[PDB]
RNA sequence: CGUGAGGGAAAGGUGAAAAGAACCCCGGGAGGGGAGUGAAAUAGAGCCUGAAACCGUGGGCUUACAAGCAGUCACGGCCCCGAGGGGUUGUGGCGUGCCUAUUGAAGCAUGAGCCGGCGACUCACGGUCGUGGGCGAGCUUAAGCCGUUGAGGCGGAGGC
RNA sequence: GUGGAGCCUGGGAGUGAGGGCGCGAGCGAUAACGUCCGCGUCCGAGCGCGGGAACAACCGAGACCGCCAGCUAAGGCCCCC
RNA sequence: GGAUGACCCCAGGCGGUAGGGGAGCGUUCCCGAUGCCGAUGAAGGCCGACCCGCGAGGGCGGCUGGAGGUAAGGGAAGUGC
């Protein structure tokens, strides 16, 4: 049995949380959760909801134990980018890309 | 039917005597025993040749001027770092050196080149360390 | 391209500017330009010789005349105008409807009869042609139409 | 009518990047990369079935001319000795023969010094 | 037993119960073939001078066929010259049934 | 000077290569003493508000 | 967009029916997980199909003494599907991108970031050969007219 | 001398920037990877193959496809090979 | 050879730029079609180490898709990047 959890369209860059979600993959959901914590990235704020959102879906929907939770698997997708003009010097436009993020946290349990 | 490829062989441990031989000459036949071309199922891309223990390599021997006309070169990668070695220098600061460089040139470029030189064991002096691989004295 | 909506304009410089040569956004290069070589009203018909015509309208009969597949009728018994009334005779003739038939008669009431049939094709005598006759498995003709048919061929 | 490009140009490249799978990056990714490195392909494996040949009977030969050293003729000497005593196997089965059943490559060898 | 035979233009190393497959041959499959021998091994040895008087090797010729296709490509540069030929290799494939020495 | 500019666009593989050392490092945390709770070392608790043994600030 | 004359876009599709997802759960929301609707929900409204470039996650093989237009030929190792084949590639052999332009280009000469879609030898009338038929000292009709309503016929003025 | 020989009529072209080499000359300086003709040749279009370390035109040789068969050409046979 | 493209046997040719000629493949549309294939699944998409074809291609099978497609034989072009 496995709860998931996705959050699409976050505006935040994918390479940015990527890093982020790279620090939780595979660890149990109290280690998750410390980490995320005391991550010094704006990414941070976003997985850590996802994470939770799953966690929440597996005791409420799924009948797993809290206890048992940890991150299967975890990626960053990319969404629809927001394109922005950037004025530059001399009369040139420029196009800024907003990326955005679809964060997908999945947990398992581990047994035992 | 397809050509037979050699499953893995131990290899033949051997023993040269260089003394007296003449440097280039001793080399080609040596080469050849690296390569395994001696042996009826030598097949290129494995090393399967022969391991190759040489004593008194200080005394290989040199015909016309070459001791003193005979010049071993490396380039630094400097300004002005071309150094240039006479024959008779080399064999007496490092004459195992003589004999290495002779058989490097000899064997194919490339990794299995390269694998093949380290199966070269050349010692000034009649005596080398390998006497646990008992290596079979060759005339050659 | 001069037929399309924009205008003359030479949309940027010759030179200078990094981009390719351009002139104006009709030319048949741009998406939305004019296109090369596209169909323009045209006619498609041409004089066939007569004698080509008439000589392949005999050959389309005799093709069928050859198979069997020709029926001249002096008349259509009681056909009135219902299709019923044309199925029956039709029974009675022997065409039970399994082959298409090309029925040519300048008997109105027997063409509106038939021509809803899906395999009778209906024709006034001066209407026969050899596209009508090949379309078609048999070949039913009035005696009257017989002879507009071989007035034509003579 | 008109008769736009619609699925024949899709058809035609995924045919050419199917060629291509295992090539390096855009070489097996870009139409156009895999194109040319297939040209390139197309060539060598002509020209390497040409030089298979001529691989294989290398190797027979260097063989062929290690079991001759054996019993004191080189191959050249070898060969000859088999041209006289009229003997056709050939490299191929001579490389074999020196490698498989010594015996019998013993054997041709002392025709070939006997046919001289 | 062993036998070096000649088919095709090539020798082969043949013992009984040996599936080979060499160039098309005009046999019926089903059929049985005897083979030219160049040389025998084994137990005793007899060389063929080319080929030995007696000797032959019987085959069963299985059936025919023709081999995987092998993709003939040319092109050459600056000239718009490619040229693509599939080929596939006609084939017969023999059981060797026994060395008549 | 004359506005340098790349000569060819990199390679996944070399985009990547150049990324290497980019893997964030997982912040340290120790256990607090006082409540257990996962923090910074050196850091007052911000769980329960305890640094040295003793009640620093108000949580 | 342009002072102005003037220039001048992009942008179609849920499903048979809104039955357009009550209610609960995490979340400030967005979003999601359940429930429920539907024949179908990677048909959930950022909605038919959903290619490619491009970006991830998981797995197999492989790689930190190695010289490279990236392949190809050979052999061996590992993995997979069951005298065979598929994937991968350690070593050995060989090997100067594509196009254009040129006497001559891998060329340090041109063009191309990559992918998808648009993108260039046609049509009318006349001519000249060739060719498939019709007729033959003849051959042929044009505009029209009648018919048909995807029916053909008439029409000899005229042209060769 | 039966050859992708030749001749006649007609349809369709492309080419009208050549280049190296050998021989014969002119120009040049008994210079030029020079230049301009003549005879021939190859590359052009054979940047397909072997040899020449590498290399359009030097030597060998005119690649329909396949073979883990054999003979040779130039060039080679101490090792790289 | 046999009588005719029925297939066989023997022999020979088959490097190629500009360019000449020949034979084919596929795309859109028309006749064939008031037909025929189609929800027991059209077109399109994604696979395939299978079959046919020299090749361009054509089949066949699994998945996707969910409503169209269209034969032998011919016709016409906005026909292949
Ligand atoms: N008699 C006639 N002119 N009939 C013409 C046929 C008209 C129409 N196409 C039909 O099938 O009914
Ligand atoms: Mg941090
Ligand atoms: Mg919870
Ligand atoms: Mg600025
Ligand atoms: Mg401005
Ligand atoms: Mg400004
Ligand atoms: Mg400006
Ligand atoms: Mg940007
Ligand atoms: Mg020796
Ligand atoms: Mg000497
Ligand atoms: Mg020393
Ligand atoms: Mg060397
Ligand atoms: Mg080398
Ligand atoms: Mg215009
Ligand atoms: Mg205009
Ligand atoms: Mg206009
Ligand atoms: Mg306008
Ligand atoms: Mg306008
Ligand atoms: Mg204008
Ligand atoms: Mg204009
Ligand atoms: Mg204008
Ligand atoms: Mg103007
Ligand atoms: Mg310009
Ligand atoms: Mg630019
Ligand atoms: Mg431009
Ligand atoms: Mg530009
Ligand atoms: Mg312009
Ligand atoms: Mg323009
Ligand atoms: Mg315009
Ligand atoms: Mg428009
Ligand atoms: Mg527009
Ligand atoms: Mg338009
Ligand atoms: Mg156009
Ligand atoms: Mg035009
Ligand atoms: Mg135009
Ligand atoms: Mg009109
Ligand atoms: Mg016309
Ligand atoms: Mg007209
Ligand atoms: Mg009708
Ligand atoms: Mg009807
Ligand atoms: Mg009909
Ligand atoms: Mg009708
Ligand atoms: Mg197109
Ligand atoms: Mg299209
Ligand atoms: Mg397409
Ligand atoms: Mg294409
Ligand atoms: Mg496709
Ligand atoms: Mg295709
Ligand atoms: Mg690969
Ligand atoms: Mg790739
Ligand atoms: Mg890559
Ligand atoms: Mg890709
Ligand atoms: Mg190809
Ligand atoms: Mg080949
Ligand atoms: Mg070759
Ligand atoms: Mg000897
Ligand atoms: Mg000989
Ligand atoms: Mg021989
Ligand atoms: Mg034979
Ligand atoms: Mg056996
Ligand atoms: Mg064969
Ligand atoms: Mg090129
Ligand atoms: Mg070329
Ligand atoms: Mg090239
Ligand atoms: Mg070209
Ligand atoms: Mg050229
Ligand atoms: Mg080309
Ligand atoms: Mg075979
Ligand atoms: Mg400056
Ligand atoms: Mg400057
Ligand atoms: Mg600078
Ligand atoms: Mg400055
Ligand atoms: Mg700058
Ligand atoms: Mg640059
Ligand atoms: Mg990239
Ligand atoms: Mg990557
Ligand atoms: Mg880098
Ligand atoms: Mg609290
Ligand atoms: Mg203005
Ligand atoms: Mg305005
Ligand atoms: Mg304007
Ligand atoms: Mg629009
Ligand atoms: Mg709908
Ligand atoms: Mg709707
Ligand atoms: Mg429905
Ligand atoms: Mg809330
Ligand atoms: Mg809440
Ligand atoms: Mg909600
Ligand atoms: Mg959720
Ligand atoms: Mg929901
Ligand atoms: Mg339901
Ligand atoms: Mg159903
Ligand atoms: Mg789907
Ligand atoms: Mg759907
Ligand atoms: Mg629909
Ligand atoms: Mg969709
Ligand atoms: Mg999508
Ligand atoms: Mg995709
Ligand atoms: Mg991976
Ligand atoms: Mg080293
Ligand atoms: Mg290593
Ligand atoms: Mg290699
Ligand atoms: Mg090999
Ligand atoms: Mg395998
Ligand atoms: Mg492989
Ligand atoms: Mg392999
Ligand atoms: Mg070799
Ligand atoms: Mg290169
Ligand atoms: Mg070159
Ligand atoms: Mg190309
Ligand atoms: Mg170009
Ligand atoms: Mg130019
Ligand atoms: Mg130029
Ligand atoms: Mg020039
Ligand atoms: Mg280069
Ligand atoms: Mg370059
Ligand atoms: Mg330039
Ligand atoms: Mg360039
Ligand atoms: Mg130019
Ligand atoms: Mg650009
Ligand atoms: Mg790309
Ligand atoms: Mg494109
Ligand atoms: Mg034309
Ligand atoms: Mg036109
Ligand atoms: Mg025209
Ligand atoms: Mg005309
Ligand atoms: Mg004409
Ligand atoms: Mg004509
Ligand atoms: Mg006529
Ligand atoms: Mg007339
Ligand atoms: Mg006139
Ligand atoms: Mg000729
Ligand atoms: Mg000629
Ligand atoms: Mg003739
Ligand atoms: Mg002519
Ligand atoms: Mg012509
Ligand atoms: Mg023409
Ligand atoms: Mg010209
Ligand atoms: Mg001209
Ligand atoms: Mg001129
Ligand atoms: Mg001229
Ligand atoms: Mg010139
Ligand atoms: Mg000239
Ligand atoms: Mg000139
Ligand atoms: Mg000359
Ligand atoms: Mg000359
Ligand atoms: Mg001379
Ligand atoms: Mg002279
Ligand atoms: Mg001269
Ligand atoms: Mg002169
Ligand atoms: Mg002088
Ligand atoms: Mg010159
Ligand atoms: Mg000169
Ligand atoms: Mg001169
Ligand atoms: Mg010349
Ligand atoms: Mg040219
Ligand atoms: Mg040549
Ligand atoms: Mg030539
Ligand atoms: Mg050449
Ligand atoms: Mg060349
Ligand atoms: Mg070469
Ligand atoms: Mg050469
Ligand atoms: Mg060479
Ligand atoms: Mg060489
Ligand atoms: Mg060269
Ligand atoms: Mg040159
Ligand atoms: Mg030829
Ligand atoms: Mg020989
Ligand atoms: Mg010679
Ligand atoms: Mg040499
Ligand atoms: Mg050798
Ligand atoms: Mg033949
Ligand atoms: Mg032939
Ligand atoms: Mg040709
Ligand atoms: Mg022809
Ligand atoms: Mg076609
Ligand atoms: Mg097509
Ligand atoms: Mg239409
Ligand atoms: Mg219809
Ligand atoms: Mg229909
Ligand atoms: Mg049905
Ligand atoms: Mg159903
Ligand atoms: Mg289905
Ligand atoms: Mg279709
Ligand atoms: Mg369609
Ligand atoms: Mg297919
Ligand atoms: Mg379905
Ligand atoms: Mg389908
Ligand atoms: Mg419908
Ligand atoms: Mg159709
Ligand atoms: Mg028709
Ligand atoms: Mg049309
Ligand atoms: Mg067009
Ligand atoms: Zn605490």
């Amino acid at each position: 049995m496995e709860a998931k959890a996705i959050a699409r369209y976050v505006r935040i860059s994918p390479r940015k949380v990527r890093l982020v979600v790279d620090l939780i993959r595979g660890k149990s959901l109290e280690e998750a959760r410390n980490i995320l914590r005391y991550t010094n990235k704006r990414g941070a704020y976003f997985v850590a909801k996802v994470l939770e959102s799953a966690a929440a879906n597996a005791v409420n929907n799924h009948d797993m134990l809290e206890d048992r939770l940890y991150v299967k698997a975890a990626y960053v997708d990319e969404g629809p980018a927001l394109k922005r003009v950037l004025p530059r010097a001399r009369g040139r436009a420029d196009i800024i890309k907003k990326r955005t993020s679809h964060i997908t946290v999945i947990l398992g349990e581990k047994h035992g | 039917m397809k050509t037979y490829v050699p499953k893995q062989v131990e290899p033949r441990w051997v023993l040269i005597d260089a003394e007296g031989k003449t440097l280039g000459r001793l080399a080609t036949k040596i080469a050849t025993l690296l390569r395994g071309k001696h042996r009826p199922d030598w097949t290129p891309n494995v090393a399967m040749g022969d391991f190759v223990v040489v004593v008194n390599a200080d005394k290989i021997r040199v015909t016309g001027k070459k001791l003193e006309q005979k010049i071993y070169t490396r380039y630094s990668g400097y300004p002005g770092g071309l150094k240039k070695i006479p024959l008779e220098k080399m064999l007496a600061t490092h004459p195992e050196r003589v004999l290495e460089h002779a058989v490097k040139g000899m064997l194919p470029k490339g990794p299995l080149g390269r694998r093949l030189f380290k199966r070269l064991k050349v010692y000034a002096g009649p005596d080398h360390p390998h006497q646990a691989q008992r290596p079979e004295k060759l005339e050659v | 391209r001069g037929e399309v909506a924009y205008s003359g304009r030479k949309i940027w410089p010759q030179k200078h500017t990094g981009r390719a040569r351009h002139g104006d956004i009709g030319a048949p290069i741009f998406v939305g330009g004019g296109v090369v070589f596209g169909p323009k009203p045209r006619d498609y018909s041409y004089t066939l010789p007569k004698k080509v015509r008439k000589k392949g309208l005999a050959m389309a009969v005799a093709d069928r005349a050859r198979e069997g597949k020709l029926l001249l009728v002096e008349a259509f018994a009681g056909v009135n105008g219902k299709t019923k009334e044309f199925l029956a005779w039709a029974k009675e003739a022997g065409l039970d409807g399994s082959e298409s038939v090309l029925l040519v008669t300048g008997n109105e009431l027997v063409r509106r009869a038939a021509r809803n049939l899906p395999w009778v094709v209906t024709l006034a005598p001066e209407g026969l042609n050899v596209y009508d006759i090949v379309r078609t498995e048999r070949l039913v003709m009035d005696l009257d139409a017989w002879e507009v048919f071989q007035n034509r061929i003579g | 009518p008109r008769a736009k490009t619609g699925v024949v140009r899709r058809r035609k490249h995924k045919k050419i990047l199917k060629l291509a799978k295992g090539y390096w990056g855009l070489r097996s990714k870009s139409f156009r990369k895999a194109r040319e490195t297939l040209f390139a392909a197309g060539n060598y494996a002509y020209a390497h079935r040409k030089r298979r040949k001529r691989d294989f009977r290398r190797l027979w030969i260097v063989r062929i001319n290690a079991a001759c050293r054996q019993h004191g003729l080189n191959y050249s000497t070898f060969i000859h000795g088999l041209k006289k005593a009229g003997i056709e196997v050939d490299r191929k089965n001579l490389a074999d023969l020196a490698v498989r059943e010594p015996q019998v490559f013993a054997e041709l060898v002392e025709r070939a010094k006997a046919a001289q | 037993m062993f036998a070096i035979v000649k088919t095709g233009g090539k020798q082969y190393r043949v013992e009984p119960g040996l599936k080979l497959r060499v160039e098309k041959l005009d046999a019926e499959p089903g059929a049985t073939v005897e083979l030219p021998v160049l040389l025998l091994g084994g137990e005793k040895t007899v060389v063929g001078t080319p080929v030995v008087e007696g000797a032959s090797v019987v085959a069963e010729v299985l059936g025919h066929g023709r081999g995987k296709k092998i993709l003939v490509s040319k092109f050459k540069a600056k000239v718009q010259y490619r040229r693509k030929k599939g080929h596939r290799q006609p084939y017969t494939e023999l059981l060797i049934k026994e060395i008549r020495g | 000077a004359k506005h340098p500019v790349p000569k060819k666009k990199t390679s996944k593989a070399r985009r990547d290569a150049r990324r290497s050392h980019h893997a964030l490092t997982p912040p340290t945390l120790v256990p607090c003493p006082e409540c257990k709770a996962m923090k910074p070392p050196h850091t007052v608790c911000p769980e329960c508000g305890y640094y040295a043994g003793r009640k620093v600030l108000e949580v």
